[PDB]
Parts: structure tokens; C-alpha cells; sequence
DNA sequence: AATTTTATCTCCAGGCGGTATGCACTTTTAA
DNA sequence: TTAAAAGTGCATACCGAACAAAGATAAAATT
């Protein structure tokens, strides 16, 4: 399901938070699932940019209109963020549009990841695929393709409260924290920047306009922005599923150290390994910081005379 | 009632039986009775079987504790209790006071003492010292209606002989006796024809010296593991002791060295490292327990008598099926959890034990382990893998080992098969073989083979045994082409896969993968044919849990790809005659399949058109027009038009003598069933199973059908219909077809019509959600009008399949020649899981009776099971009457192969078998017994459900007869 | 009754692994 | 001497995700 807000005050509160933040005018705003589009009226009256992106061809034409009557800059292109650039199939459905085209057709280019940013992408997160959106982001990001293939790009969207916690999730909170954890923290820099109780927003489902915890259940409105070196000599979009091998299995034996996880991961000595990045033999999975996997992955991979490094063929699947 | 504990418990009494540790169950047994929570796990059987041991060695002490022990726990002796002490005595000779009293309690029991041989499955020499003890004191031929004619001995009987004499079947015997007790085989490789170097020497070196410390690492790691597990007997625990002494220290070592270099370089899970290990291990055991029991030399003694049967100069008083010879001349597992448990322990012995150094570049100073633990993720689900150390893998592939190795029944026979006397014995001499192919825990499928009456299963046997004893041999000039194009080039658009080293990124590299699986097939079953190119080998049979019939070896036989029935062809021969040619020449222009729908006589005219072309490429395959690799089977027709030019360039055609198979595939088998079942009028003439003077073919019919619908739709101003336009064929729409017997539903066809279009790019792609919805439903409409009796019968089956499955209890049907089959099919609920140091094994109990019966997978499943059950019965009679007609007789579940002399007359059977098959009320007989098995305890709704019948249509089955395409 | 959910093509030999949780008992340890 | 902390045995739930989907439909599961 879907939720878009229905009160005049929540969407003035949000108005500013989106549009103001950044103080440079030019940003335009890819905003997704307008909805009815009050939203999209507090951020027109803003003055912004929006890029309306309605997921089916419903209220299209009403958003259209509103856009048109006053010359208003309100391109209602039918597109989904969520389904944007599947990989399945050769023709694609136009709700689910490639990403090159829609930024052809949007007029937005490619920039250097070291250079600025291109633009901001506004909405919700799906209620019941937060994980799934989160690992195609992710994955998407490492690989430096689709969205971020034209350069870092915000991505300031509310999520649930589960989702949030399992996401902050540090080496204190050993409970949650998870491989999602580590993958996010290493890329973004993620501030929640507002927070607000479910029941504000009113629900749109299939017919139209549980529950409950839902609704109680507080949405934090968070922002990812990529880091600006994330990507290094050693750490590289083609050696990323390497990586997240290495962190989706040393949190398969979460109460376990990570000398043994080397041995069962690479060849090379897990002791001296170790003795590089500074730490004791004794450390466990759950007390390594996000920026030590990152460190130790590519600590194995500078290993300046031999011949194998790692047992991750592909042909693990 | 089979618990976690009391399996592995009496299994560990049963080996220490085996292996004479007698101390040690003892020991264990008063452990286990000295606790009141531990005794509960001890039953009557695990006191008998501890007893009986003691009983050999004939310590009668022993026996009296366990008694007194039997009776404190409140257990009631039975007769095996009571026929281990009488045992006991014979080897003891004590007095005539013990064995009146042991006689007399028996009264309390009242059964008498023949009784007491009758029911207890006692030894032979146990039962002769009963019986010596005890002096102190005190075939039937099957008449079923279908297959009375095969076992009548009033008629003629022509019987075929192999072309062997019997000192050379009694050589080959003791050939293949040799190598099925040194249960190894050593292949050259076809591959790397030379590789002379220096780093191949170094590569050899280093491997070699690497063998020898991981033998001798291996032995010290087995005799610590013993030790280990012996002090934990003696601490009154549960162990493995026996089940590692069972075998010699040097036999385990070499197995787990030849399962290390038997490992791909991709890994394998731990679930199957342990399955194959702890199989390998049974197979051992038991061809060790044969060898040492002395049955070798009986065995021996037995098939040289009997080989006097099939020889050619050898005869016999009276001849008769080598089932009922065998019989007249003188007839001679582990619980899952023991078996998985076990196999874990040795793949981590193999890990642990096993040390390389790290860099073999130049002259590492440490050692890692040669196999690594991975995990690989699947989802959300793991798996654990175990990959092979990417350095070891080099030097493998450095090496260039110039000999595979190939388990014993792997290989195919050398010598004629064992006839299928029993579901316990049969196929393999020494090595244990399984009648019905299933999973390990598997247990009922066997208990209903052997609790059903002796006689019934019979024809099953028989039939098996002849698919066992007939020939083959391997084609030279076809194979040195096949070596030929493996060995240089490869040609993957002729179905020799292409070299890993010719090029074939991620696409790159998963094509790779596909290309690197192919070419490992490959170099198995053309390195067995080089292996047998000079030798007449067998294949013996095994049924699975419906009835087909599948061959043992799997790596070489006839139900393979293109090249593998073009490899093999009868090891006999027979004269062409009169009608030879003609069939030859028919069936070569079945393989090349231009002259689909073309009557017989245009096929044989087409063959006399292209004569040229066939002699051209039998004579110049690889230099002239090349014309063979135009065909739908280019090996198969290759060898076919060799043989014909042979044939035709000889002086005498008739005299000619040909060992190539000829084949007479069936019309779409499932639904020439479900007509003649049904009495289909209307589909039974689209099968081919009217007389016609052209064939019918199923699948233009229903593109026809789909055809005109489209047509009567573009007439209305559709669009959907004015899109199509001639595109509609039976090459889009015959799979659809062909798996209606599968049970395809609307859904599932429509992605194989998706399939079918995306490669025709004339089809705008905007309309395939759309047309694909059409084409569904006109293709199902056209089968609704063609075969309605046939979705009457489907359905009837999948209600009465789901109402059995609903009332609480799986599916079984007899075969109309008296085979019980039930359906494997159980919800797996309760997690099974064992506890181990390097990873906690996930197995499924296959052999638990508690677990709920699956009703999607029972009821999605009943009709193709049952289809195929009359398939194979079918199979079977046409294999028996042409056995007695001296015809050699093979068949790829539906394609009967036999000599180009002889194709002719198996017709002539091979309808009328059918037209009595199907002349018994099968659907009736099927409802009487479902009734009275799954009725007779919502009873009503089951009851009503198998009582309604659908009516038998208009129609006369026995112009099956005079159908001239039934079977071609 | 009645909305949702989920599977949708048979066989030829097949299954996630870890962590935490409670229970019911024997067993090594406390005075 | 007597009570107990420590331990062994079993089941039992709960967690961990890439990669569209467009209708139909019918049973089973859920309400």
C-alpha cells in the first residue's frame, strides 16, 4: 500500500524541509507518488522544480491541468520510482521507464561522483518493501548504475520505524545490527532530518482512499547522501559483490570471531590479516565497526605478493 | 515409534553384531539398563540382537543375564529370543535337560518349532543348528490373465542365445567379478592426448608427494578418531566405533582420497559430501561382508552353471526364462540419521586431516587446509559449501592426470546381469542394488514389492531381466569422428561441446560455466566408450516408483543425448531378408524428420530420392556435401546411412547382417492412453490410432484448430485475431500440447506460448501479453473439442487424488499386471537437524511414516503417474512376447528399439499387446480397488468420487490392428 | 458464509544454518 | 549428608532478501 498526506499543515511543515534546505535554487525535486498532489501544491508554491512521477495514469490528468493552467513547472511523466530500470525483458511497460530515458526526456545529464550533486529525489518508501527498496538502492549505488549512474544523488524519503532502527543499527546495538547496517552507513550519510506519527498521512490502497501499528508506528523522514569517497583504488563497483560476500557472511555466525571467518573466507594468514588493521585476534563480529569492514576488506585485497585472495568464484550464488 | 536415539542405538547393536565387538554392546547395554530414564530407549530388539551375538561365540552365561534382564524390564520373550539360546546350545553341545526345557516354554507361546523357522527370518547356518539342536530332543508359475500366455510352457517357445561360447562368458565373468571386488575403475583419458613438459613433471611430483602425506595424515587422523569414539563407548555413550571398523583403515583411506579428487573445482554442499560418503561406505561393507561370508564362491559356482543357458553351444534339458533356471538350479540398511552422521564425521576427517602448502609457486613456510568451508546465499536461506583450495585446483589442472576413475557400477557389466529373482537381488553380482529408484530413507516403496505375493511381481521381473540381458557394443567409426571433433575443435552446433580453452564479461563467464558442465559430461561417457570399443558390455535395469524402466550406469547408456544411441548399437546381429532395407531406410528418414507427415511409401521413395547424398556422407563425413548434419539427429542419422550404404553396397542385401537398432517411437503415448482409456472417437483417429492412409499428427491438428478460430476472429474485426496472420503453427503451439498429459494448466502454457513468440521477430512485442491470453484459451478450446473424454478422466483422477490426499493418506494404485505403486509425497514440518563442529547438517527423514500427506503434490501428480504406469506395462508385455518370439528387445519408455530384420513382427505384437491391454476395464478395476483399500474404513464425498466412472466412449479397439502409424 | 492469498507442468535419488528460548531431567558441586 | 548449579537432552520459534509485470482463475487459507 501507499500513504499521502490529506492536512494543509503537514504539507506546509514539509514544504520547507524539502525546498529549503537546499539554499541554491536550481534543485529540482523528482518527487514520487504525488497522490491527489497537495503535496505537490505546497512545493509549487514553494516555487520548486517538481518532477511529479505518478505511478499508474490515475490522476495524471488532474496534476496535469494544474501544472498546465498556470504555465506551472509540474511534469507528471508516468513513471515509478520503484519499478524504475528492470532488468527483466527488453520492452518496458511505461510505468516502469529506463532510467537514461527518463533523464533524457527529464533534460538532467551525468556528472563526476568527486563533483556535485545533479539533484534531489523526494517521496515515501513502499510500506511493505522497505527492505527490498533498500537493497536495490544499495546495489544500485555499489554498482554505480541506474539512478546513480549520473552521479550522487539525495534520496530523502520516510521510512518505518523498524526499518530505521535495523538501519542505525551500530556495534552497541549488536541485536539489529545487520549486513544492511554496515552496506548503508559506509555509503550515507544518514540524518534523520524530521520525524512524525502515522496517523497524520491517510492511506490510499488499491480500491483507494496492521493499520493501527501502522499508524502508531512513527515514519522518519531520513536523507542518504553518498559519500564523496566511498569508492577507492581498492574498493571498486566491479569488486562490490566481493565485499558484500564478506559482510553477509561474517553475520552468518554473528556470535563469532572474525579470525575464523578469515579462515573460511581467504587463504591468507587471518593473524596477520589482523595485525594490519590494528586489532586483537579475539575481536568478535558484532564489535566491528562499519569503517573496519570497509578497512578490512581492503586490507585483504593489498596483499602485495601472491596469487589468490579470495573464494567468492561467482560460482556461489 | 522409531526414535532419533533407538534407530541409532540399534544400529550400533546390529554393526557391533557384524563386526564380533560383542564386550562393547554388552557394556552398552548394561549402561543403558542400569538407568531408569536411559532404559526406556532400550526395546525387545536391541536385547535379542545382543543376545543373538552372544550366541555365535556360544557364551550361554550371557544369554542367561540378557534373559533375566528381558524379564525384569517386563518384556515378553518371543521366538527369536528362545531360537538364539537353541542356537547357542548346537555350537555349545550342552545337555538334553536345556533344549526340553527351552522346547517346553515355547507352549506358553503355543507356536511349534517349525513354526518358530517359518516366521523367524533366521540364517541358514542358524538354522541348521536350530535344527541340530533341536534333533537332540524332537516355484509356483503366475496365472494372471494378461501375461498367461508368457509363462505357458504348452506352445513354442523360441528363445534366443547369445553368439558367445561359455568359456568366454565365464572368462568375462571373472573379469568382471575382479573389478566389482577392487570396486574401482581405471579409465584412459580422452582428452590431452600427450603433454610432454617439465612443469606437467613438476605438477606430477608435487601431487604425488602430496598424496602420500595426506594418506598417512588421513591414517593417524582415522586411528585417533577411533580412539576417540572407543573412549566414549566406555562412558556408557552412543558412538560410531563400529561403523568405522567395519572396513580396514587403508579401504577408508583410499576412499576418502579418491572422493577429495572426485571433488569439482565449484565446490559441493556438505549435505551430499556426507549422502555419497556414507553410500560409498554401505557399498564397501557389504561387498567386504560378501567376500569374507564366503558367498563369492557360491555365487561363482552357481553363474557358471547357469551361464550354460545363454551360451550359444551350452544347452539345456528344458529351456525356459533365466529367472525360472535360476530358480531351479539351486537358488544360493543403516537408519538416515547413523548414514548422515557418519558421512559428516569422514568429509570432516578429509577436511581437517588434509594440509597443503600455501604457495606451490616456488620453493610458503605454513600449511592451510586443502578444502574450505564456505557459505553460499540463496535468498534468505544459506547453504554450506565445500571449495576446493583454488591453488589445488591449478595444480590439478597442471597436472593433466592422463586416467579418471569410475565407482564399480558406474561402469556398464562385462559380464550378463544378474536375473531379478527377488527385490533384494538382482542387476549387480556383489555391489547392492535397489529394484525401485528413490531417495535413502526411502522404505515404502520396497515394503510393497516385497509384501505382495510372490508371483505377482513376476512379470516385472522377468521383463527387467531381458532388458538386462540384451547386448551392445560400441560403433568404432562413428566414435573416432566423435574423439576426432572432441579432442581438436569441438562443434557445438552438432552437439560435441566446444574445448574451455577456445574462447565460447558475466555472460561471458556464465556461458563458460554452462560450456566447462558440458564438456566434464563429455569427457565421462566418451572416455567409458573408448574404455569398451572392443567389448561386449551389459546394462542392467532398475524400475522406478511408478514402473518406467531406466538403465544403472548413468554415465553410458541408451536413453542419452544424440551421440550416446549413436555410440551404441547391438553387439549380435541378424540378416536383413526381405523387408530389411526397406525399414532401414524408413528409419533413416525418421531421423532426419522432413517426411514427418508423409505415409510410409513416400518416405521409402524420398530415401531412393537422396540415395546419393547417403552414400556420400557415409563415405566422406567430414569432406563431402556434409548432407547427415542437416538432420534433427545428426549422429543418429549418420550411423543410420553408414549401415544403409553398407547394406546396399554388398552383393547380397538380404544376406547382409546388421547390428544397428531401428526405432518405432509411439503417437504422443500419453493421450493414445487417455483415448484408448476413454474411448475417445474423435481423438483416437488424431493419434494415429485409427487406420489412415496418411498420419495424423496432433499438434497441426490443434495449429489448424487455433488457425481457423483466428480466422473466424479476424472476421469480427478483433484486433487481437488482425494482428495474426499465418503465424499461428505447430511448432508454437506443440509444446503446449505435449505436456497436457503433464497436467498444464492455462497459466503455465502461456508461458511456453511467450517462449515460442519471443523468437519470432515478425510479432510485434506490444501485442504478446495479449495474444498470448488468446492463444491460450483457442488452443485449449480445440483440445476441449478434440479430447473431452480425456479431460473427463483427468479430472476424475485429480478429484479422487485430492480427496485421498484430504482424508489423510497417499495415493496407491496396482498396475494392471500386478505392481503396486504408492506416491512419495509428505510434508516436510518438523526440522531434522544434527549437531556438528564444523556445521549443523538440514536433512529430510525420507523414511517417515508420521508426516502428513502433500496434497498439491499428490493430487498434481496422479494422472501422468498413472499414465506412466500403463506405459510401462505396455512396455513390458511387448518386451515378453517378443522375448518368446526370439527378438531382441529394447526400449526408451516408449521408443522400442529391435534389428531392422525383426521390426515387422514386433509390430504385429506390439498393437495386439495393447489392444488386450487396454481390453481389460482398467478405470473400473482402478475404482474397486481405490475403493476397497482408501473406503473401506466424508466418507462419502471419497466414496462418490470413485464410484462415479466416466463413461467408456464409442468405440472398437481392435482395429489397433490394422493401424499402420500407432507405433513409427 | 466470505475476503484474501497463492499456486499455476510428471518423472528420471534431496534436505537453509544460526541464535536464542523453554522445558525436563541427570549430574557435579555447594554447605 | 542434602540441595543445587551446571549440564544434557528434546522441541520450538525467529531472524537473515536484488534484479517489474501485465490477468485469469480456482482451490485453500483467512476472516
Amino acid at each position: 500500500f501507499k500513504r499521502y498526506v490529506t492536512d494543509r499543515r503537514l504539507a506546509e511543515t514539509l514544504a520547507q524541509i524539502y525546498l529549503g534546505k537546499p539554499s541554491r535554487p536550481p534543485h529540482l525535486l523528482l518527487e514520487c507518488n504525488p497522490g491527489p498532489g497537495i503535496l505537490t501544491q505546497a512545493l509549487l508554491e514553494a516555487g520548486a522544480k517538481v518532477v511529479a512521477l505518478e505511478s499508474d495514469k490515475t490522476f495524471i490528468p488532474h496534476l496535469e491541468s494544474l501544472g498546465k493552467n498556470l504555465d506551472g513547472k509540474l511534469r507528471v511523466i508516468h513513471c515509478d520510482f520503484f519499478k524504475l530500470d528492470p532488468r527483466s525483458g527488453g520492452v518496458i511497460k511505461p510505468p516502469a521507464m529506463s532510467s537514461r530515458g527518463l533523464f533524457k526526456n527529464l533534460g538532467i545529464e551525468a556528472v563526476p561522483w568527486t563533483a556535485d550533486i545533479p539533484l534531489k529525489v523526494v517521496g515515501m518508501f513502499p510500506s511493505r518493501g522497505e527492505k527490498r527498496a533498500l537493497w536495490k538502492l544499495a546495489y544500485d549505488l555499489y554498482s554505480c548504475t541506474s539512478i546513480y549512474k549520473f552521479g550522487r544523488i539525495e534520496v530523502n524519503m520516510f521510512i518505518g520505524e523498524k526499518e530505521f532502527q535495523k538501519l542505525m543499527a551500530d556495534p552497541g546495538n549488536p541485536d539489529l545490527y545487520h549486513v544492511l547496517s554496515v552496506i548503508w552507513q559506509l555509503a550515507c550519510e544518514i540524518k534523520v532530518l524530521h520525524m512524525e506519527p502515522w496517523s497524520s498521512f491517510d492511506i490510499y490502497t488499491r480500491k483507494g482512499p496492521e493499520l493501527l501499528d501502522q499508524l502508531q508506528q512513527k515514519l522518519y523522514l531520513i536523507q542518504m547522501i553518498p559519500r564523496q569517497n566511498l569508492f577507492t583504488k581498492n574498493l571498486t563497483p566491479m569488486n562490490y559483490n566481493i565485499f558484500f560476500h564478506l559482510l553477509k557472511h561474517c553475520f552468518g555466525r554473528r556470535s563469532a570471531t572474525v579470525i575464523d571467518h578469515l579462515r573460511s573466507l581467504t587463504p591468507l594468514d587471518a593473524r596477520d590479516i589482523l595485525m594490519q588493521i590494528g586489532k586483537q585476534e579475539d575481536e568478535k563480529v558484532v564489535n566491528m565497526h562499519p569503517q573496519d569492514f570497509k578497512t578490512l576488506f581492503e586490507t585483504i585485497e593489498r596483499s602485495k605478493d601472491c596469487a589468490y585472495k579470495w573464494l567468492y568464484d561467482e560460482t556461489l550464488e | 515409534q522409531l526414535s532419533g536415539q533407538q534407530q541409532r542405538l540399534l544400529a550400533f547393536f546390529k554393526c557391533c553384531l557384524l563386526t564380533d565387538q560383542l564386550p562393547l554392546a554388552h557394556h552398552l547395554l548394561v549402561v543403558h539398563h542400569g538407568q531408569r530414564q536411559k532404559r526406556k530407549l532400550l526395546t525387545l530388539d536391541m536385547y535379542n540382537a545382543v543376545m543373538l551375538g552372544w550366541a555365535r561365540q556360544g557364551a550361554f552365561k550371557e544369554l542367561v543375564y540378557v534373559l533375566f534382564m528381558v524379564k525384569d524390564a517386563g518384556l515378553t520373550p518371543d521366538l527369536l529370543s528362545y531360537a538364539a539360546a537353541l542356537q547357542c546350545m548346537g555350537r555349545q553341545d550342552q545337555d538334553a535337560g536345556t533344549i526340553e526345557r527351552c522346547l517346553e516354554q515355547m507352549s506358553q507361546e503355543g507356536l511349534k518349532l517349525q513354526a518358530l523357522f517359518t516366521a523367524v527370518l533366521l540364517s541358514e547356518e542358524d538354522r541348521a543348528t536350530v535344527l541340530k539342536a533341536v534333533h537332540k530332543v524332537k516355484p509356483p508359475v503366475n496365472t494372471s490373465k494378461l501375461l498367461r500366455d508368457v509363462y505357458a510352457k504348452d506352445g513354442r517357445v523360441s528363445y534366443p542365445k547369445l553368439h558367445l561360447p561359455l568359456k568366454t562368458l565365464q572368462c568375462l565373468f571373472e573379469k568382471q567379478l575382479h573389478m566389482e571386488l577392487a570396486s574401482r575403475v581405471c579409465v584412459v583419458s580422452v582428452e590431452k592426448p600427450t603433454l610432454p613438459s617439465k612443469e606437467v613433471k613438476h605438477a606430477r611430483k608435487t601431487l604425488k608427494t602430496l598424496r602420500d602425506q595426506w594418506e598417512k595424515a588421513l591414517c593417524r587422523a582415522l586411528r585417533e578418531t577411533k580412539n576417540r569414539l572407543e573412549r566414549e563407548v566406555y562412558e556408557g555413550r552412543f558412538s560410531l566405533y563400529p561403523f568405522l571398523c567395519l572396513l580396514d583403515e587403508r579401504e577408508v583411506v583410499r576412499m576418502l582420497l579418491q572422493v577429495l579428487q572426485a571433488l569439482p573445482a565449484q565446490g559441493e554442499s556438505f549435505t551430499t559430501l556426507a549422502r555419497e560418503l556414507s553410500a560409498r561406505t554401505f557399498s564397501r561393507h557389504v561387498v567386504q561382508r560378501q567376500r569374507v561370508s564366503g558367498q563369492v564362491q557360491a555365487l561363482q559356482n552357481h553363474y557358471r552353471k547357469y551361464l550354460c543357458l545363454l551360451a550359444s553351444d551350452a544347452e539345456v534339458p528344458e529351456p525356459c526364462l533365466p529367472r525360472q533356471y535360476w530358480e531351479e538350479l539351486g537358488a544360493p540398511p543403516w537408519p538416515l540419521p547413523v548414514q548422515m552422521e557418519l558421512g559428516k564425521l569422514l568429509a570432516e576427517m578429509l577436511v581437517q586431516a588434509t594440509q597443503m602448502p600455501c604457495s606451490l609457486d616456488k620453493p610458503s613456510s605454513r600449511l592451510v587446509p586443502v578444502l574450505y568451508h564456505v557459505y553460499s546465499f540463496r535468498n534468505v536461506q544459506q547453504i554450506g559449501i565445500l571449495k576446493p583450495h583454488p591453488a589445488y585446483v591449478q595444480l590439478l589442472e597442471k597436472a593433466a592426470e592422463p586416467t579418471l576413475t569410475f565407482e564399480a557400477v558406474d561402469v556398464p557389466m562385462l559380464c550378463p546381469p544378474l536375473p531379478w529373482t527377488s527385490p533384494h537381488s538382482g542387476a549387480f553380482l556383489l555391489s547392492p542394488t535397489k529394484l525401485m529408484r528413490t531417495v535413502e530413507g526411502a522404505t515404502q516403496h520396497q515394503e510393497l514389492l516385497e509384501t505382495c505375493p510372490p508371483t505377482a511381481l513376476h512379470g516385472a521381473l522377468d521383463a527387467l531381466t531381458q532388458l538386462g540381458n540384451c547386448a551392445w557394443r560400441v560403433n568404432g567409426r562413428v566414435l573416432d569422428l566423435v574423439l576426432q571433433l572432441f579432442q581438436a575443435k569441438g562443434c557445438p552446433q552438432l552437439g560435441v561441446p566446444a574445448p574451455p580453452s577456445e574462447a565460447p564479461l558475466a555472460h561471458c563467464q556464465k556461458v563458460a560455466r554452462e560450456m566447462h558442465s558440458l564438456r566434464a559430461e563429455a569427457l565421462y561417457r566418451l572416455s567409458l566408450a573408448q574404455h569398451l570399443r572392443d567389448r561386449v558390455f551389459w546394462l542392467p535395469h532398475n524400475m522406478d516408483f511408478r514402473g518406467r524402466t531406466y538403465p544403472c550406469p548413468p554415465h553410458f547408456n541408451h536413453l542419452g543425448s544424440d551421440v550416446a544411441r549413436a555410440l551404441l548399437e547391438f553387439a549380435q546381429g541378424r540378416p536383413l531378408g526381405p523387408h530389411g532395407l526397406d525399414w532401414l531406410k524408413i528409419h533413416l528418414v525418421n531421423l532426419t524428420g522432413l517426411k514427418k507427415r508423409e505415409p510410409l511409401r513416400k518416405r521409402l521413395a524420398f530415401a531412393e530420392e537422396v540415395m546419393d547424398d547417403i552414400l556420400d556422407s557415409a563415405d566422406q563425413p567430414l569432406t563431402g556435401r556434409k548432407w547427415w548434419m542437416g538432420a534433427e539427429e545428426p549422429w543418429q542419422t549418420l550411423a543410420c546411412c553408414m549401415e544403409v550404404a553398407n547394406a546396399v553396397r554388398a552383393s547380397d542385401p538380404a544376406a547382409y547382417v546388421s547390428h544397428l537398432p531401428v526405432h518405432q517411437d509411439g503417437s504422443c503415448n500419453g493421450l493414445q492412453h487417455y483415448a484408448a482409456l476413454g474411448r475417445d472417437s474423435v481423438g483416437a483417429a488424431s493419434v494415429n490410432l485409427e487406420p489412415s492412409d496418411v498420419p495424423q499428427d496432433v499438434y497441426s491438428g490443434v495449429a489448424a484448430q487455433v488457425e481457423v478460430f483466428r480466422r473466424q476472429d479476424a472476421q469480427r474485426g478483433m484486433r487481437v485475431a488482425q494482428v495474426l496472420e499465418g503465424f499461428i503453427t505447430r511448432k508454437v503451439v506443440k509444446q503446449t500440447v505435449m505436456t497436457v498429459v503433464y497436467g498444464v494448466t492455462r497459466y503455465g502454457g502461456r508461458l511456453q506460448i511467450e517462449k515460442r513468440l519471443r523468437e519470432l521477430s515478425d510479432f510485434p512485442q506490444e501485442f504478446v501479453w495479449e495474444a498470448s491470453h488468446y492463444l491460450v484459451r483457442q488452443v485449449f478450446k480445440s483440445l476441449q473439442e478434440m479430447f473431452s473424454g480425456t479431460r473427463a478422466i483427468q479430472h476424475w483422477l485429480t478429484e479422487s487424488a485430492r480427496l485421498i490426499s484430504h482424508m489423510g493418506s497417499v495415493v496407491e494404485w496396482v498396475t494392471p499386471l500386478g505392481v503396486p505403486v504408492i506416491q512419495p509425497y509428505r510434508l516436510d514440518s518438523k526440522v531434522k537437524q544434527i549437531g556438528g563442529g564444523i556445521q549443523s547438517i538440514t536433512y529430510t527423514h525420507n523414511g517417515d511414516i508420521s508426516r502428513k500427506p502433500n496434497t498439491r503434490k499428490q493430487k498434481n501428480g496422479f494422472p501422468p503417474n498413472f499414465i506412466h504406469s500403463l506405459d510401462s506395462s505396455h512396455m513390458m508385455l511387448t518386451a515378453l512376447h517378443c522375448y518368446r518370439k526370439g527378438l531382441t528387445f529394447v526400449s526408451v519408455h516408449d521408443c522400442y528399439w529391435t534389428h531392422a530384420a525383426d521390426v515387422s513382427v514386433m509390430n504385429q505384437v506390439c498393437r495386439e499387446q495393447f489392444v488386450r491391454l487396454h481390453s481389460e476395464p482398467i478405470l473400473q478395476d482402478l475404482s474397486r480397488f481405490l475403493v476397497k483399500r482408501f473406503c473401506s474404513e466424508e466418507a462419502s464425498q471419497l466414496k462418490e468420487t470413485l464410484q462415479a466412472v466416466p463413461k467408456p466412449g464409442a468405440f472398437d479397439l481392435e482395429q489397433v490392428k490394422r493401424s499402420t502409424y500407432f507405433f513409427s
